């Protein structure tokens, strides 16, 4: 949030009365920036608060085999993040400028994601359509093999091999992690656009100087008002450029959070038949993890192998 | 409001623990703002932090319920504001009492802190995430539904705006 | 949404309401549209105990389109979203393999309809 | 409550939370720091020769 | 792409030094136009490859 009056004038009083002559240009800019900030919390509410209850995994923690320990929460931590959520979080006052905090802490976000995970591992897809109905994990895996057109004894006769392959593929993800350039790009573009607004305050825009005291300090009012109006014009143009680009950049973040909400609904709370919407192969299931300002989806798919001709 | 042999500025001055080279007068940050100075007479380094500014928000249960009000000073330390003074990660809250219960969110304050007109006046205390459901999962148990409900909901979408 | 919820039945989760989409109805509004989504929601669940397969005559049987459940002493087949138990026969199960590779098989009898009736 | 009514331009505010103004600490006095003093003109020889 | 300096001044040093008094307007403009030229190749990589 930028205080238009304090960025432009800034302390001085000869500048505030002159800027009062421009109408509601500064009220519009504050409205524009406040709308953006209110939209950023709704983005996160729509992606993550997709669950009625806060579900918990049972203590025994034995899914007939399959091993989810690298993506379940870590009880020995203040943040209670998982091992992969800890890997992801280690890789990513001024002249009227202020940064507001998000409504949800990321402890809360990690707590939403772990509940989405325990809903899936314990009830399959039933908690996304109503009350959670428990089912054993091997039998849920066999229901999902039916959804991609494989007969369900192919799962029960190959359970150990299938569980080993899942476990090795989950192990490879940390090594492939310990990528996130799409999350770094947003942070970089925003910090770089905020650095330009501050650097634009040391420019005279065709006045004698760029510091509102020396301009006057060396002249009468009739002669200083002329230079102060040039300074005002330049500094107001800079702020309009900044706000228009933030408006264009927030509509791009909203289209991305909308895609994330649809993926969380359709790849985590169900099984998808849309080709390539949840990875390469036949979608089996998907797991969410929280990242800083983002989400990571681990898609489990089935890939056919070793064909013969007939 | 300070003036160090030419450097004109405003802010809080504080004892430093940085070490200039013995010909450097003031220090600058990235993005180029003066953040340290050296006192000419005693030759000691002092940091320059800006004072304190922030928005003020008013929390009301609605004038059709009450005329009591609570006030949030955003990211201001609650010792420099000018009963119930309560410090939040989102600022200093005045006029609401902090309770230890927790269940849902009414008026969102921030950083997992909400307020309601209940116990009324204005209060502060997160807003929770949701109930708590515990699935009785086992390696040979299943739950199957015996009935159903037909439900119907609405969804509203804008398609046009006015042609001017 | 007009194409996929009003002129069809969608399988996408939470695209045409919350529940299992049955049908949708449009209504016009001042500068927009209201959809009325009709969905099915399951209710009033019970627990039973399950097995993945049934062993009988040295063979392993799997349900054709249901789940094997037990009310405590007897074994039936239901469909997965609505409780409606049936006797396990060779018409609602299929066979593949012998009953020592699946883990969780239970012993129970699979009833042949021809065998008695003919005789 | 009155500052909220003025911010919204209405006589009935519905439940919510509204940003109404800002709090800015105030600074008192102006401390002007500077350096010591250089040699003083040798006026004592022109006047006292 | 547009060179912001050659559009406004067009090979004139008197104009170029006066254009320096506005700061980073032309750097911003070139950065905006280049980012949407990079997006266009991504657009057709995402459809065809
Ligand atoms: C789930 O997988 C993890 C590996 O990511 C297992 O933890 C490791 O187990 C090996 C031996 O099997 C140890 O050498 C490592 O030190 C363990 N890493 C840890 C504890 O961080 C874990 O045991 C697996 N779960 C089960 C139930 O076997
Ligand atoms: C199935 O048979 C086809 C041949 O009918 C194999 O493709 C042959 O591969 C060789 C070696 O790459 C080529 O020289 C031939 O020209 C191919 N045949 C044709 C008709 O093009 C194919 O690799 C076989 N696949 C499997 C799984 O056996
Ligand atoms: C500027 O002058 C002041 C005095 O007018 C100097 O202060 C002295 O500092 C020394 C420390 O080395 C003390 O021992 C003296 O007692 C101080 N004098 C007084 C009157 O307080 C100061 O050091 C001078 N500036 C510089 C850079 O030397
Ligand atoms: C399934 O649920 C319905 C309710 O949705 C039950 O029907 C209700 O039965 C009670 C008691 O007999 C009546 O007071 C209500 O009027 C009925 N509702 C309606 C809409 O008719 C029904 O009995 C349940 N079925 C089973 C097998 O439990
Ligand atoms: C399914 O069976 C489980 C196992 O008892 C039931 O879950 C328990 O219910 C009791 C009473 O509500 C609780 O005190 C336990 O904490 C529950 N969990 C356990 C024992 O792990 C559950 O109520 C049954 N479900 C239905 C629909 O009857
Ligand atoms: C499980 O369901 C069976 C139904 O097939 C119950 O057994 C029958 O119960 C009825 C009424 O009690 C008797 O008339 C029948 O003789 C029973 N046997 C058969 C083969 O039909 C059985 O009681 C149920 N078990 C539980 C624990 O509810
Ligand atoms: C399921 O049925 C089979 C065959 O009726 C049982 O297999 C027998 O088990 C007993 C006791 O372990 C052995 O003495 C026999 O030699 C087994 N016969 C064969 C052909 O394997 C099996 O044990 C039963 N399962 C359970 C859990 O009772
Ligand atoms: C001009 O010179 C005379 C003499 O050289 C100075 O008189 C001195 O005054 C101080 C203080 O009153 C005495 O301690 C000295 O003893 C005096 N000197 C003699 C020789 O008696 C006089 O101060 C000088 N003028 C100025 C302005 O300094
Ligand atoms: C608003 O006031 C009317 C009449 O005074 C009352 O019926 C209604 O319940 C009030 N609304 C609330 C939210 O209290
Ligand atoms: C406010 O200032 C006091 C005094 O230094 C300090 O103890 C307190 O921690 C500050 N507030 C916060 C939120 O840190
Ligand atoms: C809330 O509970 C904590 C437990 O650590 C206790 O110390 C604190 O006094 C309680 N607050 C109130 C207002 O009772
Ligand atoms: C289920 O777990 C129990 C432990 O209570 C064990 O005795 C049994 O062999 C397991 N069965 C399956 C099918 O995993």
């Amino acid at each position: 949030s930028v205080d238009c009056t304090m960025y432009i004038c800034g302390d001085s009083t000869e500048c505030s009365n002159l800027l009062l002559q421009y109408g509601s240009f500064c009220t519009q800019l504050k409205r524009a920036l406040t709308g953006i900030a209110v939209e950023q919390d709704k983005n996160t509410q729509e992606v993550f608060a997709q669950v009625k209850q806060i579900y918990k995994t049972p203590p025994i923690k034995y899914f007939g085999g399959f091993n989810f320990s690298q993506i379940l929460p870590d009880p020995s931590k203040p943040s209670k993040r998982s091992p992969i959520e800890d890997l992801l979080f280690n890789k990513v006052k001024f002249n009227g400028l202020t940064v507001l905090p998000p409504l949800l802490t990321d402890e809360m976000i990690a707590q939403y994601t772990s509940a989405l995970l325990a809903g899936t591992i314990t009830s399959g897809w039933t908690f996304g359509a109503g009350p959670a109905l428990q089912i054993p994990f091997p039998m849920q895996m066999a229901y999902r093999f039916n959804g991609i057109g494989v007969t369900q004894n192919v799962l029960y006769e190959n359970q150990k091999l299938i569980a080993n392959q899942f476990n090795s593929a989950i192990g490879k993800i940390q090594d492939s992690l310990s990528a996130l350039g799409k999350l770094q790009d947003v942070v970089n573009h925003n910090a770089q656009a905020l650095n330009t607004l501050v650097k634009q305050l040391s420019s005279k825009f065709g006045a004698i100087s760029s510091v509102l005291n020396d301009i006057l300090s060396r002249l009468d009012p009739p002669e200083a008002e002329v230079q102060i109006d040039r300074l005002i014009t330049g500094r107001l143009q800079s702020l309009q450029t900044y706000v228009t680009q933030q408006l264009i950049r927030a509509a791009e973040i909203r289209a991305s959070a909308n895609l994330a909400a649809t993926k969380m609904s359709e790849c985590v709370l169900g099984q998808s038949k849309r080709v390539d919407f949840c990875g390469k192969g036949y979608h089996l299931m998907s797991f969410p993890q929280s990242a800083p300002h983002g989400v990571v989806f681990l898609h489990v798919t089935y890939v056919p192998a070793q064909e013969k001709n007939f | 409001n300070f003036n160090f042999n030419g450097l004109t500025g405003t802010g809080v001055l504080t004892e430093s623990n940085k070490k200039f080279l013995p010909f450097q007068q003031f220090g600058r940050d990235i993005a180029d703002t003066t953040d340290a100075v050296r006192d000419p007479q005693t030759l000691e380094i002092l940091d320059i932090t800006p004072c304190s500014f922030g928005g003020v928000s008013v929390i009301t249960p609605g004038t059709n319920t009450s005329n009591q009000v609570a006030v949030l000073y955003q990211g201001v330390n609650c010792t420099e504001v000018p009963s119930n003074v309560f410090q939040t990660r989102a600022g200093c809250l005045i006029g609401a009492e902090y309770v230890n219960n927790s269940y849902e969110c009414d008026i969102p304050i921030g950083a997992g802190i909400c307020a309601s007109y209940q116990t009324q006046s204005i209060i502060a205390y997160t807003m929770s995430l949701g109930a708590e459901n515990s699935v009785a999962y086992s390696n040979n148990s299943i739950a199957i539904p015996t009935n159903f409900t037909i439900s119907v909901t609405t969804e509203i979408l804008p398609v046009s705006m006015t042609k001017t | 949404k007009m194409s996929e919820c009003v002129l069809g039945q969608s399988k996408r989760v939470d695209f045409c309401g919350k529940g299992y989409h049955l049908m949708s109805f449009p209504q016009s509004a001042p500068h927009g549209v209201v959809f009325l989504h009709v969905t099915y929601v399951p209710a009033q669940e019970k627990n039973f105990t399950t097995a993945p397969a049934i062993c009988h005559d040295g063979k392993a049987h799997f349900p054709r389109e249901g789940v094997f459940v037990s009310n405590g002493t007897h074994w039936f087949v239901t469909q997965r979203n609505f409780y409606e138990p049936q006797i396990i026969t060779t018409d609602n199960t299929f066979v593949s393999g012998n009953c020592d590779v699946v883990i969780g098989i239970v012993n129970n009898t699979v009833y042949d309809p021809l065998q008695p009736e003919l005789d | 409550l009155s500052e909220t009514k003025c911010t919204l331009k209405s006589f009935t505010v519905e439940k919510g939370i509204y940003q109404t103004s800002n709090f800015r600490v105030q600074p008192t006095e102006s401390i002007v720091r500077f350096p010591n003093i250089t040699n003083l003109c040798p006026f004592h020889e022109v006047f006292n020769a």
